[PDB]
């Protein structure tokens, strides 16, 4: 599950969850410039140990 | 037994502080202690008062139940329930001639109870990586014991056995449960993990040399170790990255990023970053142990920058006895981490360039361009240190650069004018400079700091100062001969004396020195198969270049300051009094006949201290090439 949210936010870069399960904390709101800042921030606890800080940063 | 508990959590330890990016390490839960999961091998009547067609049977059966390491029911096992020592109690009066014969017997079974336990201690998340591997090739003999256990199970299922027969039975047996004991027994005792029990591995597969029953024992267990340590080696080899997720192999990976990045003030990668530990050589690995260092770390420098590297093909490595695979698969892995690293900065990031840039200068291959900065630059120069102010310097720098042809190599903009703030100390006044110092910092590059040192600089800066003195001392004759085109004749003789000397001192080191192992050095950087030998053929050409000039002498002649000076004196006198005469010939010829005294004492101290020494000869020859002042003074 976790590999296939990478692999869907690789590709179309939007996924959809309604538990904290990926390293995104996403805000359901559209924004109207402010979307770049902070409708995606990074979320720690659900980084793997497979995984580097590295890699959830330039994904996000 | 009680040992094991701490070293497992310390072991656990070391590997959440190395490793920032580990996370919710396990604790070993409680239950597993307080129940048992992990061993599990922990009415009663006189045997002698039984007739004896029932003693035979029942003790026959009795036994087959002991052996496992728990109680039968006339023969019991006692209580330890712990290390590798068990016994048994057959009962006391049990007639002579048949307990003789069973307590025969049990010799396979304390070696059987002990074997089991290794396997259950020792099944725990932490210890080191050949005993985790140990365990699962040891219970493939428990198993392969079971086998010959199951035909005597189905036969005492058929109604019959007896206690002669299992006496033959057990004799082949009996050797390989001692062989598995003694190494159960023996990586207990001497708390060795990791590697170091990849060590007595390999030294108990040679003590046997004399039936090899028990050599082939220790080689199976070895060649199922040595398989998971060899990917990890050549996750090592043909990435520089190691993909796996521990560290247990041999090079371990100090975290120096966070010192050295975007700059190299270390060389962090070729002194002990990458570096061996000895207790993790598995001591056959120990003959290629440099070898398997060096080839990762060239491959790291690589792989970072940006060029795709992987394997180009790898093949199965086992430890065989007094035999090998690795050799072979380490001396390709080797030439190809040299050749992908060399090839790939001999044309991007080019060395070529670099080491062209420095001898154009330092070396000086355009003259060009310091007649012109020289010229233009010397007003500023000649007055004390501190009033000089170096943007002015690097202004006119950028003049006589830009003027001169030398406009065709990439670096030229890394030369920047700086001093030596205690000039003449870092050669082996504080209060003039530009009258014996001239020095720049040539800037080198990201992977050009560790094929040319600091102390690389430094030496081609004193080097370049050395070459200074007969650059200021011959463009200084010049001036002083367009005055003449009174005098004294003699002292145009002490004259051309003087620049004769200079210039055969330069000519000498050029096609001498800078040109011919400049020649051999574009052959040696491209006929190496390590960079280690790269590194030996730069330090090697500096250190050539170095020991053949003057900048090392038995007796560091101090002669050679000496008669600069009088040059120096010479020409100031001269000027001015050729100046305030025309614009004598008698005060004149007394003060420059002073001059010619002092400056054929230090030539001729110069000719004996350097023939005392010593080819690099050369020097002494061509100076008395004529056979005028051929060297009048006898020393040694």
């Amino acid at each position: 599950p976790v590999l296939s949210f990478l692999y869907r936010w690789i590709y179309d870069g939007e996924l959809e969850d309604t538990y904290h399960e990926f390293f995104v904390a996403s805000d359901p709101t559209v924004k109207t410039d402010r979307l770049w800042h902070d409708k995606y921030t990074l979320r720690k606890s659900m980084i793997p140990s497979f995984m580097t800080m590295d890699q959830s940063r330039k994904v996000l | 037994l009680q040992q094991s508990l701490e070293l497992k959590r310390k072991m656990l330890r070391d590997k959440q502080n190395k490793k920032n990016s580990g996370q919710h390490l396990p604790i070993f839960p409680a239950w597993v202690y307080e129940r048992p999961a992990l061993i599990g091998d922990f009415t009663a009547l006189p045997i002698g008062t039984l007739p004896l067609a029932s003693q035979e049977s029942a003790v026959v059966e009795d036994l087959l139940y002991v052996l496992v390491g728990v109680d039968g029911r006339y023969v019991s096992a006692q209580p330890l329930a712990g290390r590798q020592s068990r016994t048994f109690l057959v009962d006391p009066n049990l007639d002579l001639s048949i307990r003789e014969l069973v307590h025969r017997i049990l010799p396979v079974a304390a070696s059987y109870s002990a074997v089991t336990r290794f396997i259950e201690e020792k099944s725990s998340f932490e210890y080191g990586q050949v005993n985790h591997a140990l365990a699962a090739a040891m219970r493939t003999l428990v198993k392969e014991h079971l086998i010959l256990v199951s035909q005597l199970e189905q036969l005492h299922r058929q109604g019959l056995l007896s206690l002669q027969k299992l006496w033959f039975y057990i004799q082949p047996a009996m050797r390989t449960m001692d062989i598995l004991a003694s190494l159960a027994t023996s990586v207990d005792k001497g708390e060795c993990l990791g590697g170091s029990t990849l060590s007595l591995l390999h030294d108990r597969s040679f003590s046997y040399t004399g039936d090899s029953q028990a050599q082939e024992l220790c080689l199976y267990l070895t060649k199922a170790a040595s398989a998971p340590y060899f990917e990890v080696l050549e996750k090592w080899i043909y990435r520089g990255i190691i993909h796996d997720p521990y560290s247990e192999f041999m090079v371990e990976e100090h975290e120096l990023r966070k010192e050295r990045i975007q700059e190299d003030y270390n060389d962090k990668y070729w002194d002990q970053r990458y570096t061996i530990v000895q207790q993790q050589i598995p001591s056959f690995l120990q003959k290629m142990a440099d070898k398997i260092l060096s080839t990762g770390k060239y491959l790291n420098v690589v792989r970072e920058c940006g060029h795709d590297v992987t394997c180009p093909v790898a093949k199965e490595i086992i430890y065989t006895l007094k035999e090998r695979a690795y050799v072979e698969q380490i001396e390709k892995a080797f030439n190809y981490a040299s050749k992908v690293l060399l090839d790939f900065l001999m044309e991007e990031k080019e060395l070529v360039a670099h080491l062209r840039s420095i001898k154009r200068y330092f070396l000086m291959d355009q003259g060009d361009f310091f007649v012109h900065f020289m010229d233009l630059a010397e007003e500023e120069l000649r007055k004390p240190v501190e009033d000089i102010t170096p943007p002015r310097l690097e202004a006119l720098l950028e003049l006589a650069l830009r003027m001169s042809t030398a406009n065709t190599d990439p670096f030229k903009d890394d030369l920047k004018i700086d001093l030596m703030p205690h000039d003449l100390i870092t050669q082996l006044e504080l209060a003039l400079s530009g009258l014996e110092a001239f020095s720049f910092d040539y800037i080198v590059k990201w992977p050009l700091s560790l094929i040319i040192n600091r102390k690389a600089l430094t030496r081609y800066q004193m080097l370049f100062r050395h070459m200074f003195y007969c650059k200021h001392v011959e463009r200084q004759l010049c001036s002083v001969w367009i005055s003449n085109k009174q005098w004294f004749a003699g002292a145009f003789t002490l004259r051309q004396r003087m620049l004769n000397f200079v210039q055969n001192i330069q000519y000498y080191m050029m096609f001498e020195v800078m040109e011919p192992t400049w020649h051999i050095l574009e052959k040696n950087l491209k006929s190496a198969s390590n960079i280690d030998d790269v590194l030996g053929h730069h330090t090697g050409f500096l250190d050539t270049c170095l020991k053949d000039c003057m900048l090392t002498n038995p007796e560091l002649l101090k002669v050679f300051s000496k008669l600069m000076s009088v040059c120096v004196m010479f020409t100031n006198c001269m000027q001015k009094f050729t100046q305030s005469m025309k614009l004598l010939v008698s005060g004149f010829e007394a003060t420059i006949n002073k001059f010619d005294k002092n400056f054929s004492a230090h030539l001729l101290d110069l000719l004996a201290r350097l023939s005392i020494y010593s080819g690099m000869a050369s020097v002494i020859s061509r100076l008395d090439f004529n056979g005028f002042y051929t060297e009048r003074l006898e020393r040694l």
